[PDB]
C-alpha cells in the first residue's frame, strides 16, 4: 500500500512511499505542483518508512524491508545505508523514532519462536539496545510524547505499554493496529481493528473509552491531527472520502479525489494539510477548513469565521441594502421642495419618472392624487381627428390635467406645449422634442427642432427631410416604405413619430405600445388622440401593465390609491425598495389609502430597517416628516441643589431616580462614573451604554 | 479579507451590527465588540445569537449539555438571570423570536421549547407556552395578516403557525434562514443541505452550513464544506444567482 509521509521539517517537501521511494517538492499537479527531487529503488520490498526526526542529516528514511532489515536510506554520512538486522529474519511491521531522543528507531517485527519482536535499536549490522516483547508481533508502535521512554506497542492481542526503564500494562483487545497517540491530548490513544477505530485513555487503561462508527470497508490508516485540537481522520480501504471523525464527536467527511485513496498525511507545520496519494500516484493536496459561520450585518458585512479567525468581508451591483444607505445619507425623499430633484438626490429611469410625476402632483396641488386612470373616467366630450391638420383647448378638463401630470403643459390652462419644447431643447433631448412637437400637430416645429438640433453638436437633418414628406394617400410611396423602414431607426422617439404618422387614424397601436418611449409621453399622446371608449380601455391595459411589473413610472396612471399600493407592492416584491415605498406613499396620499395595512407596514420596516444602520437622527427626520403628512399616525439637582439651552434639561435616571440639570450632570459624569448624590452606587451614564 | 483577531463555533451580529458574539470551541462565548474581545464567560455553545435591543442585550447560548443558557445583561461578565435547562436533549440552536411576538426563544433540540417571558424586566422565569416535538428559523413577519411562524430543521423544514382560532401553534438540513420581508407578499426560504436551496412561499457542492440573510433579505451568504463563503443574490428575472465568492482565509 502506497503511503505519503510529510517530512518533520522542510515544509515544502514530502515523500510518497511506494514500490520505489520518491521525494517530491510542493511548488504532477498537487493542487500547486509537485517536482520530483530524488528517487531511491535500492530497498525493495519496503513495508515501513519513518522520517529521521533530527535535522541533520535531512531526508533520512528508515526503510523497513520485508526481511526485517532496516535500511537508513537517504532519500553525518555515517548514518547512510545502515543495515540494522534482527536476530532472526521476519517482517518489519511498524517503525517509530522517539521524539524525545531521535536516535533510537523503535522497530516492530513479526512473530518468532524465541526472538524479541519490538526491538529498540541505536542509530549512533548492529545489536538492539533494548529488546522488549517476546514470541509476539508488534503490529504498531507509538512513542509517548510526554515520557522519554514509553513505547505503546500494539502486539498480536494486547496494547502493551513497554517501559524501557524496566522491560508493562496490557489491555487484551482486538484493536492493536495503527496506534497513534494524539499530540495535544497526551492521555488519549487511537487504534483500529478491521473497520472499527477505538479511542483509549491512558489514565484509565482498562477499556476503550469511545468506540467510533464501524465503517463497512476495513480501515487502512488512522492518524491524528497535529494542527487542530483533536481530529482523527480515518481512511477506509477502497474509499474516496476521508472520514474525519472529530473527537472534539461531530463526524465529517472530505472527498478530495475522484478515485480511491491509498494513504494520507497531515502536515506537522502546515495548518491542516491533507496530502492524498491515489494508487495511480495522483498526489492531490486537499484542505479541510473549519465550517464557516456566516452572519450578515446591517452594513452588509459577512463576518466569515473559519477556524479561530474572524475574516470580515466588509462588503468586499448596488444592492438594495447598500443602495438605501447612500440614499438616506443624502436625505433622499425628505427634500420635499424640489421634488423633481429627488432622483438627483438619489444618485434610475423608474425613479426619475416617479419623482417628476410626484412633483407634478405636488405642483398642481400647490382627484389629482387618484392617478390618470381615475381622472379620465369622468372625461367626456372626446372628438377624433380623421385627418392630421398641421398648424389643445378643445380637450376636456380631465385631459388637460392629465397632460400636466405628464409634464407636457405648464401649470395653468395655457393650451400650448411651447414652454415644454424649449426646456427639452435646453435639456438636450432633441429627438424627444421633435416627437412632442409633432404630437401637437406641428410638422414645421418638429422639422425646426431637428434642424436646430442637427446644426449643433447630422442624421437629424435627414430625419427632418424624411418627416417633411408626410403623405396621407393610402397607397402612397412614402407610407409604403416609411412604415417598413421605421423599425430600423435607433432612437425610439424617431420610430414612434413615423409609427404615429404611418398608422391609420383611429388605431395608433404603433406608438401606444412602444415600451422604449416614456409612459408619460405615451399617456399624454393617448389623452389627445384617443376617444373616451378607446382611452379608458387602453389606460386600464397600461395600468395593469405597470401594476404587475412593479414599474415606478406607473404611479402616474395608478396614483396614490388602493391600486397604487398594489403596484408599489409589486415594485417592492420585484426589488425590495421600502424607502421609496414609504416616501412616495406619504406624499399627498389620502388618509384611507394611507391607513392600509401594507403602506403602514412598509413604513414599519423602513423605520426598523433604518434603526439597524444607526441612522437615528435620519429616522427622527422621517418620523417628523411622517407625522405632519399623516395626522392619524401620532425635585432638585444633586450638584447645584436648585429645584426644577439644553443644560436646563432635568435628567432623571430610570434606575436610582436621581438627577438634575443636564449641564451640571454631564460635567460630573464627564470625569466620574458614579451618581453624584451621596450613598449611591448607580452609574447612571454607564448603565445605558 | 481583514482577518481581525478572534475555534469560533458560531459568530453572529446584534441588531445594530456593532457588537459580535462568538462561541469558541472551548465552551466559551465572548462579546467581541477593530473587534476586541470585551467579555469572557466560560459559557456552561453550539449557537450564540443576540436578542432585540429593546428587550435587552440578551445572548442565547445552545449547549450540548441538554440546556439552552440565556445570559442576560447585567454589567464585564453578564449574569444568567434565566437558564432554560428544561430541554431533555441538547439544544442544537437558540434563536430569539421577532420583537413583535414578545420575548420568545426557540431551542430546536425535536422539542421546540418556545420559552416565553411575561415579565420583560424579570426574564428569569421561562415558560414553555408552546412545545412542538437541527435548525430553528423564525419568521420576521409582523403583519396583522401574517401569523407568526416557527420553522424547525432536521439533520425537511416544517413551519408551525400559532393559529388565532385555536391559540396554539400548528439531503440533510443544516441551517434554515428566513429572509427579512420588508413588506413582501411572499417569504424566501434558504435551507442548508447538500445543495443550497431557495424557495418562495406566497400566502459549494458539499455539506452547507449556517447561511444568513442580510438586513433586507436580498443578498445571500451561503457557506459549506468547500471552505468558500459564496455570496448570492437575486437576478433581473427575480431568480437566485451568484453575486461573488469570498475567501475564508482572507486571500
Ligand atoms: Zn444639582
Ligand atoms: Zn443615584
Ligand atoms: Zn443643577
Ligand atoms: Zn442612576
Amino acid at each position: 500500500k502506497p503511503d505519503i509521509l510529510w517530512a518533520p521539517h522542510h515544509v515544502d517537501r514530502f515523500v510518497v512511499c511506494d514500490s520505489e521511494l520518491s521525494l517530491y517538492h510542493v511548488e504532477l499537479r498537487l493542487s500547486s505542483a509537485a517536482t520530483l527531487l530524488s528517487i531511491n529503488s535500492d530497498t525493495p520490498y519496503m513495508k515501513c518508512v519513518a522520517w529521521y526526526l533530527n535535522y541533520d542529516p535531512e531526508c533520512l528514511l528508515a526503510v523497513g524491508q520485508a526481511n526485517g532489515r532496516v535500511v537508513l536510506t537517504s532519500l553525518f554520512k555515517d548514518l547512510i545505508g545502515k543495515e540494522f538486522v534482527p536476530k532472526h529474519a521476519r517482517q518489519c511491521n511498524t517503525l517509530a523514532w522517539n521524539p524525545l531522543d531521535s536516535n533510537w528507531l523503535a522497530a516492530g517485527l513479526d512473530k518468532h519462536r524465541a526472538d524479541f519482536s519490538v526491538l529498540i535499536w541505536d542509530i549512533c549490522v548492529t545489536k538492539p539496545l533494548y529488546e522488549l516483547g517476546q514470541n509476539d508481533a508488534c503490529l504498531s508502535l507509538c512513542w509517548l510524547p510526554r515520557d522519554q521512554k514509553l513505547l505503546l506497542a500494539g502486539m498480536h492481542r494486547n496494547l502493551a505499554i513497554f517501559d524501557l526503564r524496566n522491560t508493562k500494562m496490557f489491555v487484551n483487545t482486538k484493536a492493536v493496529q495503527g496506534v497513534t497517540v494524539d499530540p495535544y491530548f497526551h492521555d488519549r490513544v487511537a487504534s483500529f481493528y478491521e473497520g472499527q477505530v477505538a479511542i483509549w485513555d491512558l489514565r484509565k487503561f482498562e477499556k476503550p473509552v469511545l468506540t467510533l462508527t464501524e465503517q463497512p470497508k476495513p480501515l487502512t490508516k488512522v492518524a491524528w491531527c497535529p494542527t487542530r485540537t483533536g481530529l482523527l481522520a480515518t481512511l477506509t480501504r477502497d474509499s474516496n472520502i476521508i472520514r474525519l471523525y472529530d473527537m472534539q464527536i461531530i463526524e465529517r467527511s472530505v472527498q478530495p479525489c475522484d478515485n480511491y485513496i491509498a494513504s494520507f498525511a497531515w502536515h506537522p507545520t502546515s495548518q491542516n494539510r491533507m496530502i492524498v496519494v491515489t494508487p495511480n500516484r495522483t498526489m492531490s493536496d486537499f484542505t479541510v477548513f473549519e465550517r464557516i459561520s456566516l452572519a450578515w450585518s446591517p452594513i452588509t458585512s459577512l463576518m466569515w469565521a473559519c477556524g479561530r479567525h474572524l475574516y470580515e468581508c466588509t462588503e468586499e451591483e448596488k444592492d438594495i441594502a447598500t443602495k438605501m444607505r447612500l440614499r438616506a445619507l443624502s436625505r433622499y425623499g425628505l427634500d420635499t421642495e424640489q421634488v423633481w430633484r429627488n432622483h438627483i438626490l438619489a444618485g434610475d429611469p423608474q425613479l426619475k419618472s416617479l419623482w417628476y410625476t410626484l412633483h407634478f402632483m405636488k405642483q398642481y396641488t400647490e382627484l389629482v392624487y387618484a392617478g390618470i386612470k381615475s381622472i379620465v373616467k369622468s372625461s367626456l366630450g372626446m372628438v377624433e381627428s380623421s385627418r392630421h391638420n398641421w398648424s389643445i383647448q378643445n380637450l376636456n378638463e380631465e385631459r388637460i390635467l392629465a397632460l400636466q401630470l405628464c409634464g407636457w403643459i405648464k401649470k395653468g390652462t395655457d393650451v400650448d406645449v411651447g414652454p415644454f419644447l424649449n426646456s427639452l431643447v435646453q435639456e438636450g433631448e432633441w429627438e424627444r422634442a421633435a416627437a412632442v412637437a409633432l404630437f401637437n400637430l406641428d410638422i414645421r416645429r418638429a422639422i425646426q427642432i431637428l434642424n436646430e438640433g442637427a446644426s449643433s453638436e447630422l442624421n437629424l437633418n435627414v430625419v427632418a427631410m424624411a418627416l417633411s414628406g408626410y403623405t396621407d394617400e393610402k397607397n402612397s410611396l412614402w407610407r409604403e416604405m416609411c412604415s417598413t423602414l421605421r423599425l430600423q431607426l435607433n432612437n425610439p422617439y424617431l420610430c414612434v413619430m413615423f409609427a404615429f404618422l404611418t398608422s391609420e387614424t383611429g388605431s395608433y397601436d404603433g406608438v401606444l405600445y412602444e415600451n422604449k418611449v416614456a409612459v408619460r409621453d405615451r399617456v399624454a399622446f393617448a389623452c389627445k388622440f384617443l376617444s373616451d371608449t378607446q382611452l379608458n380601455r387602453y389606460i386600464e391595459k397600461l395600468t395593469n401593465e405597470m401594476k404587475e411589473a412593479g414599474n415606478l413610472e406607473g404611479i402616474l396612471l395608478t396614483g396614490l390609491t388602493k391600486d397604487g399600493v398594489d403596484l408599489m407592492e409589486s415594485y417592492v416584491d420585484r426589488t425590495g425598495d421600502v424607502q421609496t415605498a414609504s416616501y412616495c406613499m406619504l406624499q399627498g396620499s389620502p388618509l384611507d389609502v394611507l391607513k392600509d395595512e401594507r403602506v403602514q407596514y412598509w413604513i414599519e420596516n423602513y423605520r426598523n430597517l433604518l434603526d439597524a444602520w444607526r441612522f437615528w437622527h435620519k429616522r427622527a427626520e422621517f418620523d417628523i416628516h411622517r407625522s405632519k403628512l399623516d395626522p392619524s399616525s401620532k425635585p432638585r439637582c444633586a450638584l447645584c441643589l436648585i429645584n426644577m439651552q439644553f443644560n436646563n434639561w432635568f435628567t432623571w435616571c430610570h434606575n436610582c431616580r436621581h438627577g438634575g440639570h443636564a449641564g451640571h450632570m454631564l460635567s460630573w459624569f464627564r470625569d466620574h462614573a458614579e451618581c453624584p448624590v451621596s450613598a449611591c452606587t448607580c452609574k447612571c451614564m454607564q448603565l445605558d451604554t | 479579507a481583514r482577518s481581525i483577531a478572534a475555534l469560533i463555533h458560531d459568530v453572529s451580529f446584534d441588531f445594530h451590527g456593532r457588537r459580535m458574539a462568538t462561541c469558541s470551541s472551548d465552551q466559551s462565548v465572548k462579546v467581541w465588540d477593530d473587534w476586541h474581545c470585551t467579555a469572557s464567560w466560560k459559557t456552561h455553545v453550539w449557537r450564540v445569537t443576540w436578542a432585540h435591543p429593546e428587550f435587552g442585550q440578551v445572548l442565547a447560548s445552545c449547549s450540548f449539555d441538554r440546556t439552552a443558557a440565556v445570559w442576560e445583561e447585567i454589567v464585564s461578565h453578564w449574569v444568567k438571570r434565566t437558564t432554560l435547562v428544561d430541554s431533555r436533549t441538547s439544544v442544537t440552536d437558540v434563536k430569539f423570536a421577532p420583537k413583535h411576538m414578545g420575548l420568545m426563544l426557540a431551542t430546536c433540540s425535536g422539542i421546540v421549547r418556545i420559552y416565553e417571558a411575561p415579565d420583560v424586566m424579570n426574564l428569569s422565569q421561562w415558560s414553555l407556552q408552546h412545545e412542538i416535538s437541527s435548525c430553528i428559523s423564525w419568521n420576521p413577519s409582523s403583519s396583522r395578516a401574517h401569523s407568526p411562524m416557527i420553522a424547525v430543521g432536521s439533520d425537511k423544514v416544517q413551519i408551525f403557525e400559532y393559529n388565532e382560532n385555536t391559540r396554539k401553534y400548528a439531503d440533510p438540513v443544516h441551517d434554515i434562514a428566513f429572509a427579512p420581508n420588508l413588506g413582501r407578499s411572499f417569504h424566501i426560504l434558504a435551507i442548508a443541505t447538500k445543495d443550497v436551496r431557495i424557495f418562495t412561499l406566497k400566502p459549494h457542492n458539499s455539506q452547507v452550513w449556517r447561511v444568513s440573510w442580510n438586513i433586507t433579505g436580498t443578498v445571500l451568504a451561503s457557506s459549506g464544506d468547500d471552505g468558500c463563503v459564496r455570496l448570492w443574490k437575486a437576478n433581473y428575472m427575480d431568480n437566485w444567482k451568484c453575486t461573488g465568492i469570498l475567501k475564508g482565509n482572507g486571500s
